[PDB]
């Protein structure tokens, strides 16, 4: 697969996974701006996309991130569609693509150019959805690692009482409860602050989850 | 990009006629270029298709996003029967496109004699001007079509139209070094004393002493 | 058209390939100078000469012998001139003499003076090789200020062809030769797109047509139109 699609319609969570592996090694770095198309000056950004992605072709290993690609999923949109034609004629272009890689991220899978949603170019797609009682438990068990806890351990009320979220909101809320545990400056961390603080702060993230 | 582009471009007769007789939406389908099956059918040179469309009474005043009517475009194609059907319906012979060029400039550009006789016969302006202030004798006399100039002489076409720079058809004939055409236009009333914004008479615009024999054609 | 007409009359008439010139001497000249203030020009002309005359063409850049060995010049006039007079009459495209025709005095960057002393070497060689040789060396430029009176001596550059700014002839016929191969539309019109370049100056009209092909290969439109011609005019 030479392309992936990451749409977390509830909240987010793709940026900490792409940030997990990419922050781990990523083997390289290359970033494409979501607003790299407005082009106040003359509309000659095509040669600079050929230059940038030509440098990506110059590097044998390469991973390219395109975060928030729903902004260009709509002469305002004319040059946007010109950069989209650069995407078409540079992914399906003429180059040895046996080693390059790229990852495209978005927010909502509704305005993602169903003409671009044609398979072949976007080979991979992973929908991050409501709690399946497995992924939230796994991500909770791996986020509970670096944080310290007491002997009393509970997870059913944390997976059950936190809905509509992912590992990103669970990371910010669990680490928020940990910051309440450092606001209690004790030598242990009982999960009472996790139940009440993850409950209330998670409800605040449900209020401001827009 | 739509279906009527490949059916009206790649040569579909019975599939397009069945597409019209089956659903009028395909017959009245417009694309992002603001074009119908008449524009693409005239682009591919479809005779019977535009005879069926004009037979049913397709609106000929349909223009694109710039203002290009099928008479300007199909008259810019230089097709005989297409212009015979368009003028048979009686389209706007003096409509303005994006640049203002009337279909007379397009009938004179392609050296189409019958299209010029049939456009100028239906009431087209023999001396209409575009946004560039130039008429069909600037370009028809500049390209080198002597018979087009003669059939413009049949319709009493003027020879001293001022261009946006100030040039005349004699300036666009001396700049192109059309000897017989400049001698004809001068022998018809082309003033060799008109000056453009360059402050140069047609005697100085021509090369090789051609303004001296044009002046000889003026005094004699 | 007129430029290729004067070059053609000045090249194919002396190169009629008859042995009778050797008896009474080489009367007609062999060097032709050109002009053109578009994008360095002098390329599609030799391309049309390559289409018409299906022969050899020594395609070299104007800055090809600037190697620090300084021997590439004598090796190219020796080997190339000997394969021209020995193998077949060719057209040696020694273009862009403006960068190597500037005066230089200081010995620090005096490499241009050394290669103009090589230009003196072959300048005397071509005088010693005025008889019994089937050679045709063309040499053009695009500047009339950095020239020297040594090159302008009669018998070396006997033609001085000028180039107009609009030059509507090569524009109309270059539109005909670019529309004779590539696709076209019925809406495509050349009236204001060859009249406007007479009012406003520009270059590389063929490359502007290729830019219109770039704006037409977008696959959003099936046939190129005039909006990419005028848009290509205002952009480039």
């Amino acid at each position: 697969p030479k392309g992936c699609l990451l749409y977390g319609p509830p909240g987010t969570g793709k940026t900490l996974l792409a940030r997990a592996v990419a922050s781990q090694l990523d083997c390289n770095f290359l970033k494409v701006v979501s607003s790299s198309i407005v082009d106040k000056y003359i509309g000659e950004s095509a040669r600079l996309i050929r230059e940038m992605f030509n440098y990506a072709r110059d590097h044998q290993p390469c991973i390219i991130f395109m975060d928030e690609i729903d902004a260009i999923g709509g002469s305002a949109d004319r040059e946007i569609q010109r950069t989209l034609m650069e995407l078409l004629n540079q992914m399906d272009g003429f180059d040895t693509l046996h080693r390059v890689k790229m990852i495209m991220a978005t927010n909502r899978p509704d305005t993602l150019d169903p003409a671009l949603l044609r398979p072949g170019r976007l080979d991979r797609k992973i929908h991050i959805d409501l709690p399946n009682e497995q992924a939230r438990l796994d991500i909770l068990k791996i986020h509970a690692g670096p944080i310290t806890k007491h002997g009393e351990i509970d997870y059913e009320a944390i997976v059950k009482l936190s809905d509509g979220f992912n590992g990103a909101d669970l990371r910010n809320v669990c680490t928020e409860a940990g910051m309440f545990a450092i606001r209690a400056d004790h030598d242990f961390v009982v999960q009472e602050d996790f139940m009440k603080a993850v409950r209330k702060v998670a409800d605040s993230k449900k209020l401001e989850s827009k | 990009n739509l279906m009527v582009c490949n059916l009206a471009y790649s040569g579909k007769l019975e599939e397009l006629k069945e597409s019209i007789l089956a659903d009028k939406s395909l017959a009245t389908r417009t694309d992002q270029d603001s074009r119908t099956a008449l524009h693409w059918a005239c682009s591919a040179g479809h005779t019977e298709i535009v005879e069926f469309l004009l037979q049913l009474g397709v609106p000929v005043n349909d223009k694109d996003d710039a203002g290009w009517s099928p008479l300007h475009i199909a008259a810019s194609a230089g097709r005989d029967e297409i212009v015979k059907a368009l003028l048979g319906k009686g389209a706007q012979v003096n409509a303005v496109n994006q640049n203002g060029c009337t279909p007379l400039h397009y009938a004179a550009s392609k050296n189409r004699h019958e299209i010029a006789v049939m456009l100028l016969e239906g009431g087209a302006n023999p001396d209409a001007k575009d946004h560039y202030e130039a008429t069909a004798m600037h370009r028809a006399a500049a390209k080198g079509n002597l018979k087009m100039i003669h059939i413009l002489l049949y319709y009493k076409a003027s020879t001293n139209i001022q261009d946006t720079e100030g040039n005349t058809p004699l300036h666009l004939a001396c700049d192109e070094e059309r000897v017989e055409e400049a001698k004809l236009l001068v022998s018809q009333g082309a003033s060799i004393y008109i000056e453009n914004k360059e402050e140069k008479t047609p005697l100085q615009v021509a090369k090789g002493g051609l303004g001296l024999i044009l002046k000889r054609m003026v005094e004699g | 058209d007129i430029q290729k007409q004067e070059v053609r009359e000045a090249v194919e008439l002396p190169l009629t390939h008859f042995e009778l010139y050797k008896q009474i001497g080489i009367d007609p000249p062999r060097g032709v100078l050109m002009y053109g203030p578009p994008g360095c020009g002098k390329t599609m002309l030799a391309k049309a000469v390559a289409h018409h005359t299906t022969a050899a063409f020594i395609r070299v850049v104007g800055s090809e012998f600037v190697q620090k060995y300084l021997g590439e010049g004598p090796r190219m006039v020796r080997d190339v001139f000997r394969l021209a007079k020995e193998n077949a009459p060719a057209i040696i495209f020694i273009d862009e003499i403006d960068a190597i025709a500037t005066k230089r005095f200081d010995a620090q960057t005096g490499a241009d003076r050394e290669v103009q002393r090589i230009l003196l070497e072959l300048l005397n060689q071509m005088d010693g090789f005025d008889q019994n040789v089937n050679v045709k060396v063309i040499m053009a430029t695009n500047r009339a200020d950095t020239l020297d009176p040594a090159l302008l001596r009669p018998g070396r550059l006997d033609r001085k062809i000028e180039f107009p700014l609009p030059d509507r002839r090569q524009k109309r016929l270059i539109f005909s030769t670019i529309t004779s191969k590539m696709n076209l539309s019925e809406e495509v019109d050349l009236e204001d797109y060859v009249a406007r370049p007479d009012k406003i100056s520009g270059a590389d009209i063929n490359s502007i047509c290729q830019e219109s092909g770039m704006l037409a290969v977008r696959e959003n439109r099936y046939i190129v139109l005039a909006k990419d011609f005028e848009k290509a005019y205002k952009t480039v």
